[PDB]
């Protein structure tokens, strides 16, 4: 068990203690079906790992001055070219749908068709970080805890550019300028008096 | 079925067995009988500790700051009513301030509810795990680092009944700033000093068929 | 309008007809006195003459070529164009009355059935039970769909009698 | 044994153990529209219904409505907050209603099927592995599971106590919102307006003189 999320309170028994990640946080009993908790285990890996990519794109464009994550499809609406580290790229968005639908609809029916495998390895692991039994057990747990982080950040994200309208990084530079006047109590949405 | 020896709120009269002395100020004062659930008593005489213990606290921050500007003691906060003191003016805007409060205060409280839930579970430090409270402790009397000087190690039923007295009271005179500030529309100090002035003439008998 | 009718409220037959009705009233009116019983009733009838083509003009209604008020009976012509009170709603009030008085007599029939003499029960009616009845009926739709469901409203077809085939 | 009216003969199919066993049974039932057992299995469904959505939709026009007198908020009267609200709207009221009843309709329908199958929405592989949490409690009308985040209905002691608050204010809610309808045709104002123009001067601003409830006074 990783840990308790809720001190003092007990730990539920469909969760089994080997499982990565299992702070004992099931308060609504989602998982408390065998089957269920099988494909939930998968998805939030899955999860995990597309936020983590989500966050560090979101991140790496306005660090980098290109742009903020929100912004960065205006081109196809508002008519223009689409750019990749500045350098314009030829296709456009009936091309990049049509290529995004087929390349994914591949690779997501592969790994549809294996059955719920989540940890794979082989070809996925070419420099063999996992393949000691031993090892893989505390990379895993580094994996979903990373990945759940990521996921609530790129909430963050979302929830935050809605009540600012702003990139992330612009926002926290904007909170260490003046910490007591901005941030979510001041943007006037989150708090609904005041 | 309360026996006789223990204090009445009305000497002479029936009052309820639920009642029997256990909580601190029982006085079998309960004509609508809304305690007579166990499980409902057991929850409201922790909400008597929490009304009482905030009670006494706003009372005491309400009475002190007005005290100290009459005796001539000058700070920037001195002057202000205690209805007036949202709309002054601080370091920090008014909702940043409440958006930490009210994070600081979800942890504490649950904290104080698991412990109400299960107690003595909540007795461990999160963070430097040597750090822990008596287990001996109960439900509203947390004991340990909650009391430093070692006042709990006396005469605990005693102090007990002296709080309880205490917050009932201060209870009742926040309930008396609502009412006065409603109705007077000045301080509550003022409204003394106009009662030493004319003790007589100056009931609410004689303030409320003044305005009608 | 509606199927060439006119609005009686803008028909100038409809104007035309009150005229008609009033002045026929008015000339029995001058063979009496100014407030005896006669010119009294006279002059009551006048004004609920006035008052019933202020109300049906007020109501909206069309008039035809004849100028007299003429009903919409089609649901949809009659919701399109707010004329729902003229046959669409009255429609659903009398089926209440009608399931109504036809749900108490059912079950007063059935009341009486287990008892000794039925026959004796119909010819003189238990009062008490039918004024039980009478207030019971108010949810009659409420009950009458709940005996269709589970079966028990109709007989059985090998419990009914019939001629030879 | 409490009763809406004392000394009255509470109807037979109301004082059955199952029935008995049904929350704020006061003995209430003269028209004896629940003495199909069946009928009553599905009435009671109706009543917690109406109860929750009465109950969700008065306070969204009460507390609403007091704040707005009190200045923190600015609503319109709710008998005009569908005008407001369609005018500053990214889509006009039919295509809102549409998306309404597909979404309610799903929902509803889901509900429908466990009162003729108890249970039966918590089939293995008909939902996406949610339907473990969607097989509801062993009391029709009360799923729980994820719709009881904070696990109120796993203490025994306050179930039957529970089950009480919410349909006493389910009813006190239903009835209240039938006063708005009733009070915005007969004094065409505010629910709170009404309620400060009474407190003013209760005896003579009520419906007995108001003009409208009683024509023949
Ligand atoms: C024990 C809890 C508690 C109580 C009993 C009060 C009671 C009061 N507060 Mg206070 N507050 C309390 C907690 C808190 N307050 C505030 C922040 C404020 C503010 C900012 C203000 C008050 C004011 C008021 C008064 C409201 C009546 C009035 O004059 O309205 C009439 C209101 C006005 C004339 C103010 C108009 C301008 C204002 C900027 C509009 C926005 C006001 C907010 C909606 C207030 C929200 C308060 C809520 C959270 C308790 C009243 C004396 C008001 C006051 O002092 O008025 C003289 C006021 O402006 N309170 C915070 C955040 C730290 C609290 C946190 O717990
Ligand atoms: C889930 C992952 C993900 C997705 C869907 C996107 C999506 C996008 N990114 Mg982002 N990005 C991501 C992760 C992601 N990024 C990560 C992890 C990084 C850090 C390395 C970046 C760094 C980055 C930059 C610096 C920029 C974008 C930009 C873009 C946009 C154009 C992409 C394009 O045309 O690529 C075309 C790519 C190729 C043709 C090459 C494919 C990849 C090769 C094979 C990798 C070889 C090693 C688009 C909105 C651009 C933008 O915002 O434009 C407005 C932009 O400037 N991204
Ligand atoms: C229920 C407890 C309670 C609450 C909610 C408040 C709340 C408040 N007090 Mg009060 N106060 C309390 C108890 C309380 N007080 C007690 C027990 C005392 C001791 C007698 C005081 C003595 C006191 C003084 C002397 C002053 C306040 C002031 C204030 C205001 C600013 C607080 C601040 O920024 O402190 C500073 C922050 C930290 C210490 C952290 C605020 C409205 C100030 C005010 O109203 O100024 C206009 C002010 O001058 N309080
Ligand atoms: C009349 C007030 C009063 C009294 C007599 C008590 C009495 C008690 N409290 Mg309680 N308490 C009070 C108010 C009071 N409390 C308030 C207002 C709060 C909220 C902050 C608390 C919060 C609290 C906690 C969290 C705990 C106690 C505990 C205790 C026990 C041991 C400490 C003791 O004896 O303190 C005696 C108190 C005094 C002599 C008060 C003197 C005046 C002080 C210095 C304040 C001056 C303010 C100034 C005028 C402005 C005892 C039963 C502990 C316990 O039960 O341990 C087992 C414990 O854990 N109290
Ligand atoms: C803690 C209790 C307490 C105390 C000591 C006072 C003191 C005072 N109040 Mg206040 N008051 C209180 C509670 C209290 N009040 C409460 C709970 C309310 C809300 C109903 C009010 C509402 C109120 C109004 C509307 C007015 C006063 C006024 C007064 C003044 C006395 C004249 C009068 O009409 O009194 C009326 C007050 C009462 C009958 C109090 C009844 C309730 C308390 C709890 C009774 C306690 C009795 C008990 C034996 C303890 C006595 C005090 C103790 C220290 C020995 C005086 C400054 C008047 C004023 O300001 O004159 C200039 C005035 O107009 N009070
Ligand atoms: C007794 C049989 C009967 C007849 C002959 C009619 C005749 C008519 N109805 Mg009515 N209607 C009836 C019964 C009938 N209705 C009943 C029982 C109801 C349900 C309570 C309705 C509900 C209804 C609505 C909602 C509407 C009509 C309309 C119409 C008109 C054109 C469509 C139509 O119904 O075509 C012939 C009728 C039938 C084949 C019988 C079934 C008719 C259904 C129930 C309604 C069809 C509406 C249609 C799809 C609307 C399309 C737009 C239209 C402008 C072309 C026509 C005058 C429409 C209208 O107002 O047109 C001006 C209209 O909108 N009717
Ligand atoms: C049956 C329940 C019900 C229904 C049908 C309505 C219907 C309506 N409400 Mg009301 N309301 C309700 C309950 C309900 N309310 C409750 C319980 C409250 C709390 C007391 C409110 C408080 C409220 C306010 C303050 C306002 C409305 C408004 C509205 C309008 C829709 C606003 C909109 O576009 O939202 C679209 C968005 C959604 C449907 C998604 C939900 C978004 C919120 C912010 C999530 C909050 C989450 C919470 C913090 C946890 C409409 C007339 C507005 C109005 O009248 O405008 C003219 C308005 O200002 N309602
Ligand atoms: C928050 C979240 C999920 C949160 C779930 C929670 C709290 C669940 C909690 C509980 O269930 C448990 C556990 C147990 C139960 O008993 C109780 C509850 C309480 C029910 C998922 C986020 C999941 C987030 C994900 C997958 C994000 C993916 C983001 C991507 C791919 C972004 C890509 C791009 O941003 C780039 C890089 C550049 C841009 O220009 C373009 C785009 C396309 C926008
Ligand atoms: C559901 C309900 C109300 C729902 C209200 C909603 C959603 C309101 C929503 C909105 O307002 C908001 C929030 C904001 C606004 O801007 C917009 C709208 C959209 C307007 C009321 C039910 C209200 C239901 C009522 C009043 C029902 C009363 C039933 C009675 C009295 C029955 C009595 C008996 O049947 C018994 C029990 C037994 C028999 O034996 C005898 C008799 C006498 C027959
Ligand atoms: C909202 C989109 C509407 C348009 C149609 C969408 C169709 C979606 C089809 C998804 C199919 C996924 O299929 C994949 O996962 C399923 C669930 O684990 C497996 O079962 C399949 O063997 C696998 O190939
Ligand atoms: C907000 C939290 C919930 C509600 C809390 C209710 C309890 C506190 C009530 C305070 O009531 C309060 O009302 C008025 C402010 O609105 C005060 O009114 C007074 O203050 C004004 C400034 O605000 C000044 O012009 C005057 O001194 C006077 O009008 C009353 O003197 C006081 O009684």
């Amino acid at each position: 068990k990783a840990g308790n999320w809720l001190p003092g309170s007990d730990a539920p028994a469909w969760l089994p203690d080997d499982l990565p990640g299992n702070y004992g946080f099931d308060p609504l009993s989602l998982g408390k079906e065998p089957a269920s908790l099988k494909r939930f285990t998968e998805s939030e890996v899955i999860h995990g790992r597309w936020a983590m990519l989500g966050v560090a794109g979101s991140l790496a464009v306005e660090l980098l001055g290109y742009g903020n994550w929100y912004d960065a499809p205006l081109w196809a609406v508002n008519g223009g070219k689409a750019t990749w580290f500045g350098i314009e790229v030829p296709f456009d968005l009936n091309a990049l749908l049509a290529f995004e639908f087929v390349a994914m609809a591949a690779a997501e029916g592969q790994r549809g068709d294996a059955g719920g495998v989540v940890y794979p390895g082989g070809a996925f692991d070419p420099l063999g970080f996992a393949k000691d039994s031993s090892k893989s057990g505390e990379l895993k747990l580094k994996e979903i805890k990373n990945g759940r982080l990521a996921m609530v950040a790129f909430l963050g994200f979302v929830a935050q550019h809605a009540a600012t309208g702003k990139g992330p990084i612009a926002a926290l530079g904007e909170h260490l300028a003046n910490p007591w006047g901005a941030n979510f109590a001041t943007n006037g949405i989150s708090v609904p008096f005041f | 079925k309360r026996d006789a020896a223990l204090p009445s709120w009305m000497p002479g009269a029936d009052l309820p067995g639920y009642l029997n002395g256990t909580l601190p100020g029982d006085f079998g004062f309960d004509p609508l009988y809304l305690g007579q659930d166990p499980v409902k008593l057991k929850w409201y005489a922790q909400a008597e500790l929490m009304n009482a213990r905030f009670a006494m606290l706003a009372v005491a921050g309400i009475l002190v700051p007005e005290l100290l500007s009459n005796i001539g003691f000058s700070w920037p906060g001195a002057g202000v009513a205690w209805y007036d003191a949202g709309k002054f003016e601080y370091f920090a805007p008014a909702s940043s301030l409440f958006g930490v409060q009210m994070l600081l205060f979800a942890w504490v409280e649950i904290r104080r509810y698991q412990d109400f839930v299960k107690p003595g579970s909540a007795n461990q430090d999160p963070i430097f795990t040597n750090n822990k409270l008596p287990d001996g402790n109960e439900p509203g009397y947390p004991g340990g680092i909650f009391d430093p000087f070692g006042w709990s190690k006396g005469d605990i039923k005693s102090l007990k009944l002296k709080e309880i007295k205490n917050g009932r009271l201060a209870m009742l005179a926040f309930a008396g700033f609502i009412g006065q500030a409603y109705t007077t529309g000045t301080t509550p100090l003022k409204n003394l000093s106009t009662h030493l002035a004319d003790p007589w003439s100056t009931t609410v008998w004689q303030n409320d068929l003044a305005r009608l | 309008d509606i199927a060439g009718l006119t609005p009686c409220s803008e028909s100038k037959a409809y104007a035309k007809l009150e005229k008609k009705e009033l002045k026929t009233l008015e000339k029995r009116l001058k063979q009496y006195e100014a407030d005896s019983a006669p010119a009294v009733a006279l002059k009551a009838t006048m004004e609920r003459t006035k008052a019933r083509f202020a109300n049906y003009a007020k109501a909206g209604l069309l008039c035809g070529n004849d100028g007299l008020p003429h009903l919409i009976a089609d649901p949809g012509l009659a919701l399109k164009y707010g004329h729902a009170g003229e046959v669409f709603i009255p429609t659903f009030g009398f089926l209440y009355v009608a399931g109504y008085i036809g749900y108490v007599g059912r079950q007063y029939l059935i009341a009486v059935k287990g008892e000794a003499k039925p026959t004796d029960k119909e010819i003189i009616i238990d009062v008490p039970l039918a004024t039980k009845l009478a207030w019971q009926g108010a949810g009659w739709p409420l009950a009458a769909v709940q005996e269709l469901q589970r079966g028990t409203l109709l007989e059985k077809e090998e419990n009914i009698t019939v001629s030879p085939r | 044994r409490q009763s809406w009216l004392p000394g009255s003969q509470i109807p037979a199919h109301l004082d059955t153990p199952a029935a008995q066993a049904l929350a704020g049974n006061f003995g209430f039932d003269p028209l004896g529209l629940g003495k199909d057992p069946v009928a009553l299995r599905w009435y009671q469904q109706a009543e917690l219904i109406h109860c929750r959505t009465a109950m969700a939709g008065v306070a969204g026009i009460l507390i609403p409505g007091l704040l707005t007198k009190a200045g923190a908020l600015n609503v319109p009267e709710w008998y005009d907050a569908g005008k407001v609200a369609i005018e500053n709207s990214f889509a006009p009221w039919g295509s809102l209603l549409a998306v309404q009843l597909f979404l309610c309709g799903f929902v509803e329908a889901k509900r429908w099927q466990d009162i003729r199958k108890p249970g039966s929405q918590g089939e293995p592989g008909s939902f996406l592995g949610f339907e473990a949490s969607l097989k509801g409690t062993s009391e029709l009308g009360y799923p729980g599971g994820p719709f009881d985040p904070l696990g109120l209905s796993k203490e025994a002691d306050k179930w039957a106590d529970w089950k009480l608050k919410e349909v006493k204010n389910g009813r006190l809610a239903m009835l209240a919102f039938l006063g708005f309808v009733a009070q915005k045709y007969a004094t065409g104002a505010g629910p709170v307006d009404n309620l400060a123009a009474h407190l003013k001067d209760p005896w003579h601003v009520n419906y007995a003189t108001n003009g409208v409830s009683l024509p023949f006074l």
